[PDB]
DNA sequence: GCAGACACTACGAGTACATA
DNA sequence: TTTTTTTTATGTACTCGTAGTGTCTGC
């Protein structure tokens, strides 16, 4: 237990702190589990925190004088010391025993720790492919199918989604048993098809570590591990196994019907209708009729509600019931101007498209009609 | 027997069950049936040890391996063990659903399951009903172990899904002379309670380890003062224990012994207590002996398997029942016809 | 490797279409008629002893619903619905173990999704087995679903016992009873796997195994994979006699005889040497109730008792002349009592004892020499 | 008939009018009078076993009390009204499966609705199912309710055991009890199904499907449809006592007589057909113990028989007179005796043929012939 | 619609004065009387049994503490304050179905209006009905409302079990206990309420209606209206005997009587019955050889009656002194045989059936 | 941006009760 | 006058504190 010198400037620390805070503190369910790992080597600091089956760790330069280890140090009170500086206020930090003595300025505080040696990591292993995927690109693809993620449910398939490749094409299958959603995007590298299944937590820490920026997110597909790189920022998470139901399956065989309309005016529309819903079901029913939308809504308060869109429609009038709550989802998710819909019967999944382009496609299974 | 020592008498099944397995023709779901510390949890334990890791040579240990590394320091996470909570006394549903669960998540290290259950018969009826579909599917590469003492009380649709393999008692010779190796006593003890445990060496070790022998020659001095007297309120003192049940069923065999001297039959099971057995024959009708020795059977039965019923109350009621049936002229029972 | 894991013959001869049945006739013309004709249900409720059939008869009648060919009676195995049910992934049969969810709340959210239309296919078919052990909340809960589902939904029960259900979900299925497999189709299945294995086999050995199996087919499977393991790799008469302890002597015979004897002396050196050689003693009892039965039998009948014991003919001929019928029922029913207490005082040695003392008990034991 | 949707039988011949009700005359009457004459109590339940139409009822009172023509006992079925709660669409008929929202959130969250009024209906009707089946808390969150609710809602409750009910429940709602059904109306009941749907039937399977179902109409309806599956698409006598497992009445009698009169190998003989007609075991016992307890009974009155088993009554009147009451105690006790013990036989045809066998030797009339040796 | 209209007889008929409420008398006195003498305690918490009058007598109470002819045991009609307690819009009473707002949340707003003075009315009074059931929490707030309580509060609580209120609150409050109604002044109220209506009665059918409610004033009412319906508009004595045989329930205590009396027509007449009402056999024959054991322990001493068998203790009484202990003892093993040996039977109709002939087949009735 | 506020919803824990 | 005293297994509600998640408001 060497002395642990920091020295230290705010706006070199506080967005890898943030960064490194992810899941920490909320529910402690053992001791040693943890709050951080602090490591300086070879004038590289280190800050790792952990939630028992998830690890990712950020490297700051110490461009000044720094004494290697590794030891801990309470994750929201580091956080709120970091945050609660001055602007630009330097840190420096020292270790007697089991204690840090942290200051700036004239401020002083004192800290716990615990031995660096009862945290618990994950083993190390040989990484099987590799991806080098645009930030920009990568957010698309999980900000498509993010929502329609299972929430606890006992399918332990659909309480993740699956990346899986062809080519030099990515694509991306989330699921929940009544919603699917599928993107596909171009990569520019061709690798085997090797699929992955990373359950929901860990996606929401792959959605903060992107910040949109040119730096391209790195990623290690292991077997039943997943690792991820933002800059200096270094991630690992275990993984769902098991295989996902097959999307091409799922997707409509005889997609006859065709619809297109603006995504603005159907998802205001829906919004609309979704006030009156059964709060328990969120259950719409449309009516597809020649050139003419309607959507139906109904409660246990007997309330009725009626809403008439606009569109072009050359097959035969429909009826179908299925979910407001979901087709919402889709279109927050679709960002575009138009969005075009297949239909193949009053029980049959529907199909949600981009109509500038396939992209990402969706579908959502109807109620009981 | 403190923990999972090797029984010689374990060696010849250990290989054979080592062949099927090796050869991939081993039942997924094998439910051990042995007399208590025959040494089935060794067995388990040797099974368990070859399955859980790096193929070794074949045969042995599994070698020095992180398989040995996790398993021998208790920290191998696809060795799950049901073991009952020490403050209950069964295996409760809920720890038997997230095993199940937890199997259902694949395995975390290379290779495959284990599944083992440290007493079949401690299962409750939720308990037994929730590893039906699991052991008629498990899913992939998994292996359970049940131990039990006997089939017949574990539920019938359980034993229909496992493989049973019988670990039959050694020849009752050569646990004797394992038993004198292991022991120094007299032979006659050494026979008496080898029969008791119904040829069960590792039960007879473990009723001369501890304070049994103690309490089983207080019983006998006992009940060599109240036969005569026709006190036999006197016993309670040294039938309330938490080791009731097996006092209980060392005075069924004690009466069983006087029933079969008055029989004279050629064997019995108290040869080292002679004197008891011939005052018990002389004393006591066949039909008192037949009576007292169904009284206690039946309240052995119910304070194991009631579980939370009150010793204290039973034994004594138990006592004076007996008294009652000793006085002349009192009607005794007869089986449930 | 065809055998990543051992396939055990419980799980690898499945049933795949109705004609692998191995006799339950009476229910599969009814599923034959109902599934040819329109006549289709939307609850079943298969009940049964152990292994007999009932969960695999669900997973047929799924087969025969779902595959893409039509409501046929006899489902096709090229079918792609067909080829998923028979594995696991298929979005729309859901398999619930009950026991392992009794919770009312994941049956709540079973009949909360259970409005969604069903995924390419004819019928979402929802098959609990070991309905039994769903919580009394839960059996409440599954009442107006069954009474008025949707159309596109059927629902398939199976139970080892139906008395646990309550009467009111009784009442709104069809009940079939699945009879206890008899020996000679028991072994008749069994010859036939063996033979399609190219595994030898005796027909004493599949004889003996149709009979320990107690009308249970999976019973059956079960004590042939202990044979294969415990016989090198073979059906043989002698491995399967040894590990089932079965009698091939008199010894039942002649303990019987010194018991209704009332030789004490003999009764107690018989059961000696029958606890040396480790006979399994619920087999001993079994045969004597056994012989007990045929003394009574040849006692109302001589011509029945002329059986496969005709080597041993004159003995029993003998005690049915000496020993009255009533003898023999007190002494039937001392022996069937005990047989009920084996598994009780665990050291079922003495449990023997017991029920042998009982047994002799009845007649006269006095020291009293007289011929 | 025409219909190819091969509806359920317990679905399709649901009542339609009270008309279609087969027995509960006491309850149909009550709610023909109360609703002719008026004064519609607030709540309502309908105490009864399964399967007698303790939810169908309710329907009906809820087709009667919201009806185009008006507050009428003869529910119509030409206006929308009646027909959208046939077809369970109706907007104010809020059907509370009580089993589902059996929280006290939910019924804080039916009773928060109560007063916004009904929509094309005179009452809106809040038809919870399975009362007994909600939490304490929710059976007292709706007192208050009960005892003074608005003027437009009325409650219909249906349960099977209402001893579950707290006590106060019991006391604000109308104890309407449904009777379970009889064999006559239950046979009648299927003549009249299988008369309007063409499927050819025999009355004598017609008898034993109701007498198989006894008490509970929707049994009856559901053996009848599993019955139609195992025949050829008809009820015929073969296939129902085939499928039933029960042994026809005259052949049990046959083997209780051979039993009677000790006669040992007619007993066998009759044993060895059953044997080869596959009928369970345990089948004929219960068949042979309830053929001797009915011959109990018509020793204690001769009133005691129905039409039920006049296929053989004279025969039955010919073991009454003819033996004495104790001769039936022990030959009830040694048969139930032998069910008790046969699970441990060696085998079921085993255990019944000993369980005859000790029968026939214990019977005090010309017992069996005892071993010359003494 | 097309029936003019016709209220419900349980919700109609409620008491407006302290004289219109039937028996109860000691609450209604002692309440006159510390309504005269101005002694008024600060929490009035009400008890008994289902449908005694405890809601309405705390709503009488509530309309009398703020008529504005004075505090009085005899609040007059007139009162605008009166008629809105008559109506239920009463700004100055709060009604709180506690068994609906049991949580602390919707307690502690409604409490915190005690720092608001009365609109109308002298007191702020709270009418907390069901307040058995309640949260701990909102235990907490209430008692720290009760401990402190504003010279303008009053409250009345009302309940059925007071077991399941916390002594704390019960040592604050004056409890009144009201007796379940006896069967005369049932019988006496019906009476007047069935002539007060342009209903037709019978005097045995109303001893009938009487006698069937278990001493519950509620539960008379009730079943009067279901008998009007069932009645043809005529509460005639066969309609409504008719009517109670299909509700009778205590079959066990009639099994008892007639297994007793060797009246083997009887006993068959009422297992039909017992048969047709849908129940479990096992629980009636566990009910009848528990019903034999009360007659066998009553004939030992009298006090074993207590209080369950207050609506039964006149045929138990019979039936403990006219038979011999012997032939209970005997009754009571051949039951206890049948109950053993029912499961085995054929379906256990016809197993309860052969026992009740057991048992019958001892007395020497032919 | 925007983060805090504020709502809102979910989860654990402590308590009460039911059925077997 | 003072202490004396309990049967679990499994499940289902109910209610309050603490945290996790959305979102949107003048900040
Ligand atoms: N009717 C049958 N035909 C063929 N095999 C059968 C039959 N019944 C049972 N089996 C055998 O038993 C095994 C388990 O059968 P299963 O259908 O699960 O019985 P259960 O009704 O008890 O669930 C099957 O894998 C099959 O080998
Ligand atoms: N009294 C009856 N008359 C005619 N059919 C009945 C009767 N009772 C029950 N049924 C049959 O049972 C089916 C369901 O009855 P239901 O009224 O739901 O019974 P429950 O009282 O248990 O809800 C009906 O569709 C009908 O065919
Ligand atoms: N003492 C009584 N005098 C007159 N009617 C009564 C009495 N007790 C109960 N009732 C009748 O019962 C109906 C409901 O009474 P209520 O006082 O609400 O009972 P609870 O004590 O359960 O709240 C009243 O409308 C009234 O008809
Ligand atoms: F083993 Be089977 F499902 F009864
Ligand atoms: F099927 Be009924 F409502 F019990
Ligand atoms: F309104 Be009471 F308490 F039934
Ligand atoms: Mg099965
Ligand atoms: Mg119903
Ligand atoms: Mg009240
Ligand atoms: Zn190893
Ligand atoms: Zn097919
Ligand atoms: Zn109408
Ligand atoms: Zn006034």
């Amino acid at each position: 237990g060497p002395h642990m010198k920091f020295t230290v400037e705010r706006e070199h620390l506080l967005k890898p702190l943030q960064q490194v805070s992810g899941p920490l503190g909320g529910r402690p369910t053992l001791p040693i589990l943890g709050n951080l790992l602090l490591q300086v080597a070879d004038g590289t600091l280190s800050l790792t925190g952990t939630d028992l089956e998830m690890e990712m760790v950020a490297r700051v330069a110490l461009v000044q004088p720094h004494e290697p280890g590794a030891t801990t140090v309470p994750a929201r009170k580091f956080f709120d010391i970091c945050r609660g500086l001055p602007e630009g206020a330097e840190i420096a930090v020292q270790l007697e025993g089991e204690r840090m003595l942290v200051r700036s300025g004239r401020s002083r505080f004192s800290l716990s720790t615990l031995p660096a040696a009862d945290f618990p990591n994950l083993d190390d292993w040989q990484s099987e492919v590799e991806f080098t995927l645009p930030q920009a690109t990568m957010k698309r693809l999980i900000e498509a199918t993010q929502f329609s993620m299972a929430h606890q449910d006992v399918r332990y398939y659909l309480n993740g989604m699956l990346f899986e490749t062809e080519g030099e094409e990515l694509r991306t299958v989330a699921t929940d048993g009544h919603r699917l959603a599928v993107c596909s995007m171009p990569i520019g590298q061709s690798l085997p098809s090797h699929s992955v299944i990373v359950p929901r937590k860990g996606v929401i820490e792959l959605m903060r570590m992107l910040d949109g920026g040119d730096n391209p997110l790195r990623v290690q597909i292991g077997s039943n591990n997943i690792r991820a790189h933002v800059g200096d920022f270094i991630f690992t998470s275990k993984l769902v196994d098991g295989r996902f139901p097959d999307y091409r399956r799922v997707l409509p065989k005889n997609p006859d019907k065709h619809l297109e309309a603006g995504c603005d005016l159907l998802k205001q529309a829906f919004a609309r209708a979704a006030i009156l819903s059964n709060e328990k079901f969120r259950g719409v029913r449309l009516y597809v009729s020649e050139n003419q939308l309607k959507i139906t809504a109904n409660n246990p308060e007997q309330e009725e509600a009626e809403e008439i869109l606009d569109v072009t429609y050359s097959g035969a009038e429909m009826e179908i019931g299925f979910n407001v709550s979901y087709v919402l989802d889709v279109l927050n998710a679709l960002k575009c101007e138009n969005v075009r819909m297949m239909l193949t019967d009053s029980v049959s999944s529907v199909q949600i498209e981009d109509a500038a382009s396939q992209s990402a496609a969706y579908v959502v299974m109807p109620m009981r009609l | 027997g403190p923990h999972m020592r090797w029984y010689p008498w374990l060696r010849p099944d250990f290989e054979k069950l080592v062949a099927s397995y090796q050869a991939g023709r081993g039942h997924h779901a094998l439910l051990i049936q042995a007399l208590p510390g025959m040494g089935d949890d060794a067995l388990i334990y040797a099974l368990s040890r070859y399955l859980l890791c790096q193929q070794p040579q074949g045969h042995k240990s599994c070698g020095h391996c992180r398989g040995c590394q996790l398993m021998q320091a208790g920290t191998h996470p696809d060795y799950y063990t049901l073991a009952p909570e020490k403050g209950k006394n069964t295996l409760g549903v809920d720890a038997v659903r997230e095993v199940t669960e937890k199997l259902n998540e694949h395995a975390r290290l290379g290779g495959a399951k284990v599944v083992w259950v440290t007493d079949a018969a401690l299962l409750t009826d939720a308990a037994a009903n929730a590893l039906l579909k699991t052991l008629e599917e498990p899913p992939a590469e998994t292996w359970f172990f049940l131990a039990t003492r006997e089939p017949e009380r574990l539920l019938a649709t359980l034993r229909s899904r496992c493989r049973l393999h019988y670990l039959a008692p050694p020849p009752e010779q050569y646990a004797v002379t394992w038993l004198s190796r292991e022991v120094t006593m007299s032979q006659d003890a050494l026979l008496a309670a080898l029969r008791l445990s119904a040829g069960s060496p590792g039960a007879a070790l473990a009723l001369f380890q501890g304070d049994n022998w103690q309490a089983r020659e207080t019983l006998c001095q006992a009940l060599a003062y109240s036969v005569p007297s026709g006190d036999w309120y006197s016993l309670l003192a040294a039938l309330n224990h938490e080791q009731a049940p097996a006092r209980l069923h060392w005075l069924a065999t004690l009466l069983m012994d006087a029933l079969k001297r008055h029989h004279g039959a050629a064997q019995v099971t108290n040869v080292d207590v002679p004197g008891l057995v011939a005052e018990l024959a002389n004393h006591l009708s066949p039909s008192r002996l037949q009576a007292i020795l169904g009284d206690v059977c039946h309240i052995r039965e119910q304070l194991m398997s009631v579980t939370g019923i009150n010793r204290e109350l039973l034994i004594t009621d138990l006592l004076l029942r007996i008294e009652h049936y000793l006085q002349p002229g009192v009607v005794l029972p007869v089986p449930h016809l | 490797g065809p055998h990543m894991s051992y396939q055990v013959l419980a799980r690898k001869w499945r049933p795949q279409t109705f004609a692998d049945v191995v006799g339950q006739e009476h229910v599969l013309t009814a599923l034959a008629n109902g599934l040819s004709l329109g006549r289709i249900h939307h609850a079943y409720l298969f009940s049964g002893t152990r292994g007999v059939g009932k969960t695999s008869i669900a997973r047929l009648l799924a087969k025969g619903l779902n595959c893409e060919t039509g409501i046929t009676a006899t489902p096709c195995g090229v079918c792609d619905n067909c080829r998923e049910i028979e594995q696991g992934r298929f979005v729309d049969l859901i398999e619930i173990d009950a026991a392992s969810r009794t919770k009312v709340e994941d049956t709540r959210d079973l009949l909360d999704n259970v409005q969604y239309a069903p995924a390419r296919g004819r019928f979402k078919v929802y098959l609990i087995d070991e309905v039994h052990m769903l919580s009394r909340h839960s059996f409440n809960a599954l009442l107006k679903t069954l009474e008025e589902p949707p159309e596109h939904v059927k629902f398939l029960l199976a139970t080892t016992d139906p008395q646990k259900l309550p009467v009111t979900i009784l009442s709104r299925c069809l009940q079939f009873h699945l009879k206890a497999l008899d020996v000679e189709q028991i072994r008749h299945q069994l010859e036939h796997i063996l033979n399609e294995e190219h595994i030898a086999h005796e027909p004493r050995a599949l004889q003996l195994l149709a009979r320990a199996a107690e009308g249970s087919l999976r019973d059956a499977l079960s004590l042939t994979d202990q044979a294969i393991a415990s016989g090198d790799g073979q059906v043989s008469t002698q491995a399967v006699s040894a590990m089932l302890g079965t009698l091939d002597d008199d010894q039942a015979l002649s303990l019987v005889e010194a018991m209704v004897e009332a030789n004490g002396e003999r009764v107690m050196a018989l059961i000696n040497e029958a606890a040396a050689r480790g006979i399994e003693w619920e087999a001993l009892l079994v045969e004597m109730l056994g012989l007990l039965h045929r003394i009574a039998m040849v006692q109302l009948s001589p011509a029945a008792l002329g059986n496969d014991m005709a080597a041993i003919e004159l003995r029993m001929r003998e005690l049915a002349r000496t020993i009255p019928p009533t003898d023999i029922q007190l002494y039937y029913q001392t022996l069937l009592i005990g047989r009920k207490e084996l598994p009780y005082a665990p050291d079922r040695r003495m449990g023997v004892e017991m029920t042998l003392l009982r047994a002799l008990a009845f007649h006269p034991r006095m020291p009293l020499p007289e011929p």
